[PDB]
């Protein structure tokens, strides 16, 4: 019963000035240039506000799912940064590119690790992402995992081929990140994982 | 124990240190405080802040730990950070405020919290967008309503000369969009 839509559409039109009405009828579909700015990309905003159907409408009307912003980030990057996991999996099923590095050289796997989204990390493995992708400063997901002090995510990266001899541009191993916090930051547990895993 | 014997003297000295060496743990892009907040490590965030740390430090993109806590809807950490005098008036690299971020991520509790800390609900970024413009773009009627109740100005125009209602007219004819439009047109009338 989408008579609710027609009823609501009429209700709203009855409230509008003639000039507003003309614009509305001129824009059956979303007007990309009028509804986007630098900071606020519609796909990104809709992703963070959990508006999956509205995202699909934009995409189906011709907006590239991998449309990038000023920082070369797509809706997928942002959805992950916001840890919106249902939106994330939807985008991936719709063919969003999980391999793209943004302006800082950061891939979806980098951000999934930073926000500690274990299920998103596992899901990205299924899309065969490069788990050793390095950003502009040579940081890999393993580096970020250890920085976050997360044992589960550190372990699962190592189980899925994370390279523990990869150094940042200034020569840091994930081992260094594990050790540097000293006591009371789960440092020994992380070091143990890094010395034993994989196998 | 086991793996500890695999460490050099210098590395063991690091492991047993009573205070973290944060320079090792930091890059311009990934700040340990930001990472810990973003993934929700409350106890560890508090531990770090007990050492020598700038709570308002920015990443390579100009964001602070507050941005990260807010975007990820880490509500307890966000409350804590403000309670520990993190600067709520920081702007990003385009002049957007924390309120813009709280709205984009659809966080009613943070929106309310920012107002208690004297946020300007009508603040405009460089392109003239208010938080209400973002809420309208999100098509979140619950968020739009909250902003209106808290005194958001519907007459503020962005650089294209569009009020939040004006923006609505371009968003595409659809039920959720209509619901927002209705709120925008009706709300001023509910004021006496």
């Amino acid at each position: 019963t989408d008579n609710y839509e027609e009823e609501l559409a009429k209700e709203v039109e009855q409230l509008l000035e003639p000039e507003e009405r003309v614009i509305l009828q001129q824009n059956e579909k979303p007007n990309l240039k009028m509804i986007s700015t630098k900071s606020w990309k519609p796909l990104q905003t809709l992703a963070l506000s959990m508006q999956i159907q509205l995202m699909d409408n934009l995409i189906e009307n011709g907006l590239d799912i991998d449309d990038v912003d000023k920082d070369n980030q797509t809706a997928l990057h942002k959805a992950i940064i916001g840890k919106k996991e249902a939106v994330i999996s939807h985008l991936l099923r719709k063919g969003a590119n999980p391999h793209l590095q943004d302006r800082d050289g950061a891939a979806p796997i980098h951000y999934a690790v930073q926000v500690g989204a274990l299920q998103t990390v596992k899901l990205l493995f299924k899309y065969n992402v490069d788990v050793n992708v390095a950003d502009n400063e040579g940081w890999t997901p393993l580096h970020i995992a250890v920085q976050s002090r997360n044992r589960d995510i550190t372990k699962i990266l190592l189980t899925n081929g994370a390279d523990k001899t990869r150094r940042t541009k200034d020569g840091k191993l994930a081992l260094d990140l594990a050790l540097c916090f000293g006591r009371d930051f789960k440092s020994y547990d992380l070091v143990k994982l890094l010395k034993i895993m994989p196998t | 124990d086991g793996p500890r014997k695999l460490l050099s003297k210098e590395e063991k000295f690091m492991l047993n240190s009573r205070n973290p060496d944060l320079a090792v743990a930091t890059s311009k892009k990934w700040l340990p405080l930001h990472t810990l907040a973003a993934c929700g490590e409350f106890y560890l965030v508090d531990s770090l802040l007990k050492h020598n740390l700038d709570i308002n430090a920015t990443d390579v993109g100009g964001l602070t730990v507050l941005h990260r806590a807010i975007i990820g809807k880490k509500q307890a950490i966000t409350n804590y950070l403000l309670r520990e005098s993190a600067n709520p008036f920081v702007l990003d690299d385009e002049g957007a405020t924390l309120m813009h971020y709280a709205v984009q991520t659809a966080s009613a509790p943070t929106i309310k919290l920012l107002l208690l800390y004297n946020a300007d609900i009508n603040a405009q970024d460089r392109d003239g967008w208010t938080p209400l413009h973002v809420a309208v773009q999100a098509r979140r009627s619950d968020i739009v309503k909250l902003l209106l109740i808290k005194g958001a100005d519907i007459e503020v125009k962005n650089k294209d000369g569009l009020t939040p209602l004006g923006l609505c007219l371009y968003l595409g004819r659809e039920i959720r969009t209509y619901e927002v439009m209705k709120l925008l047109k009706e709300f001023p009338l509910s004021r006496h």
